[PDB]
């Protein structure tokens, strides 16, 4: 199926797994990060003996398997589950072996050292590979980006990373992961729907009510006044259709979401919205590069796919930051790829070719020092 | 355009005939007698791919010779020719320096249009005056009379 | 006889009439499909372009 010794990008990302040859311009192989386990024992005869479902595999059937996420805030929790769906994309949709051509993986910022040497561990030892890289997502975005200046807000789903980087120098000290991001806001909306009247409590519900958000669900230009208007509804509410049949009827609870992330009261946590935490960050960060970075701030991950964004984030940094200079804030198209899009571009350079780590000298090093050769 | 009307040319008439009958098919009920973004959609359901409005859009204007936002037969050859991409591989940094020495024969810089018009006689094919203007245009982007290095190297693009 | 012949004649009839709602009904699924798929489309195309309407304002 392919015949260029390229290493295949598969982003790993929180809730979407996008995985596909280098030299595309988008993903082929995308689905969500679940593992569906068989909860009860049947005494039938014939169907697969599959222990395991992965992949679309396990979205088609939700009601019997039990679903269980691969990556919580950004740990690793489980390793059958990543050997599950590295060998499923392997074996299953590219149909083509790691043997043959690099793998040019991409892992979150700050992330435990537990969890890069094993990934490392089981893409050397047991899958015969014959080199591996891992590579920080902040960076292939602002390359898809085109450009080496800003601030790039990756909002997964569960996890947020705030990577500032000016000139192209990346800033470890500044890098902050807070854990809000899609899966605290579908929580946030179940328990209001719940207090709506609708109440469920399993998680084929909590999945198809997160596809309603993303459907859905947008960001609000004034949370007050739109209360206050929404108070007396007529326009605000919509009757959405469940995929059942079941008439749902949602009205001032969509743009009330999303603002749990500007307010983390909600939450009951001291952890401050992701506008203010940007704009601390910006205060860490040195006054001569920081109207740069207000002026070249880019938005990464797929929780952005939400309209109006853009707009309360410059509403917000306005209202915080000084109305004298100038602060655009820049938003590229089909964002949510550009990162996968960021890897396929970095595998074609001979360099990058060059800057591989191949079996044998990980071996001797073993991984400890394979993760200092990195950083 | 240009590989993708060269390989339109390359096409044999059994292949355009096919292509004809396919377009047939694709507008079959249509009230354009083109294929437009909404068409494009739905054969690419009818396929089985999902595209994006964007990117169907985007699509349409790499494709389009006329300007009408929609794809009929002339371009139809060059929606189902441009899988393959002959403008790739490009020539290695010290190959593309050779290329602009050796266009800037004179060692100047530039690639004035005495140059271009040398060359262009020298291949030995029948040289027509407007081939000549449009890859005058084509390179010369500032339009001073001469082909830059920068100016050079975007003339690389749609070439191999 | 009588009964028979009728009872034929009727057993014939539930082939063809049979036979064609099955087609009926294949012919349901699929036009329920296209459909649904360009109702969908058309709802996602209106969205963007209110959407970027108001970022045109
Ligand atoms: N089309 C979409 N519309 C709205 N939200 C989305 C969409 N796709 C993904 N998301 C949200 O983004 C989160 C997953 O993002 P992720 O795939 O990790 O982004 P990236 O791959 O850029 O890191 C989930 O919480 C999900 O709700
Ligand atoms: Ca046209
Ligand atoms: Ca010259
Ligand atoms: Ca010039
Ligand atoms: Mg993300």
């Amino acid at each position: 199926d392919e015949d260029e010794t390229t290493a295949l990008v598969c982003d790993n990302g929180s809730g979407l797994v996008k995985a596909g040859f280098a030299g595309d311009d988008a993903p082929r192989a995308v689905f969500p990060s679940i593992v569906g386990r068989p909860r009860h024992q049947g005494v039938m005869v014939g169907m697969g003996q599959k222990d395991s479902y992965v992949g679309d595999e396990a979205q088609s059937k939700r009601g019997i398997l039990t679903l269980k996420y691969p990556i919580e805030h950004g740990i690793i929790t489980n390793w059958d589950d990543m050997e599950k769906i590295w060998h499923h994309t392997f074996y299953n949709e590219l149909r083509v072996a790691p043997e043959e051509h690099p793998t040019l993986l991409t892992e979150a910022p700050l992330n435990p050292k537990a969890n890069r040497e094993k990934m490392t561990q089981i893409m050397f030892e047991t899958f015969n590979v014959p080199a591996m890289y891992v590579a920080i997502q902040a960076v292939l975005s602002l390359y898809a980006s085109g450009r080496t200046t800003g601030i790039v807000l990756d909002s997964g789903d569960g996890v947020t990373h705030n990577v500032p980087i000016y000139e192209g120098y990346a800033l470890p000290h500044a890098i902050m992961r807070l854990d809000l991001a899609g899966r605290d806001l579908t929580d946030y909306l179940m328990k209001i729907l719940t207090e709506r009247g609708y109440s469920f409590v399993t998680t084929a519900e909590r999945e198809i009510v997160r596809d309603i958000k993303e459907k859905l669900c947008y960001v609000a230009l004034d949370f007050e006044n739109e209360m206050a208007t929404a108070a007396s509804s007529s326009s605000l509410e919509k009757s959405y259709e469940l995929p059942d049949g079941q008439v749902i009827t949602i009205g001032n609870e969509r743009f009330r979401c999303p603002e749990t992330l500007f307010q983390p009261s909600f939450i009951g946590m001291e952890s401050a919205g992701i506008h203010e935490t940007t704009y601390n960050s910006i205060m860490k960060c040195d006054i001569d590069i920081r109207k740069d970075l207000y002026a070249n701030n880019v938005m990464s991950g797929g929780t952005t796919m939400y309209p109006g964004i853009a707009d309360r984030m410059q509403k917000e940094i306005t209202a915080l930051a000084p109305s004298t200079m100038k602060i655009k804030i820049i938003a590229p198209p089909e964002r949510k790829y550009s990162v996968w899009i960021g890897g396929s571009i970095l595998a074609s350079l001979s360099t990058f070719q060059q800057m591989w780590i191949t079996k044998q000298e990980y071996d001797e090093a073993g991984p400890s020092i394979v993760h200092r050769k990195c950083f | 355009d240009d590989i993708y009307k060269a390989a339109v040319e390359q096409l044999t008439e059994e292949q355009k005939n096919e292509f004809k009958a396919a377009f047939d098919i694709f507008v079959l009920g249509a009230e354009d007698g083109c294929i437009s973004t909404k068409e494009l959609g739905k054969v690419m359901r009818m396929l089985g791919q999902n595209p994006t409005p964007e990117e169907l859009q985007e699509m349409i204007d790499e494709v389009d010779e006329d300007g009408s936002g929609t794809v009929d037969f002339d371009e139809f050859l060059v929606m189902m020719v441009r899988c393959m991409k002959d403008d790739s591989k490009g020539k290695s940094e010290e190959e593309l320096s050779d290329l602009f020495r050796m266009f800037d024969k004179n060692a100047d810089g530039y690639i004035d249009l005495d140059e271009l018009k040398i060359m262009l006689q020298a291949t030995g094919e029948t040289i027509t005056e407007d081939d000549i203007e449009e890859l005058m245009k084509d390179g010369d982007k500032n339009n001073d009379g001469r082909i830059d290095y920068d100016e050079f190297l975007e003339f690389m693009k749609g070439v191999e | 006889e009588e009964a028979e012949k009728a009872a034929d004649e009727s057993e014939r009839g539930m082939k063809v009439i049979e036979s064609r709602a099955q087609k009926d009904e294949e012919k349901m699924e699929i036009q329920e499909i296209q459909l649904k798929e360009a109702k969908h489309i058309a709802e996602d195309a209106d969205r963007k372009y209110e959407e970027v309407a108001r970022k045109l304002v």
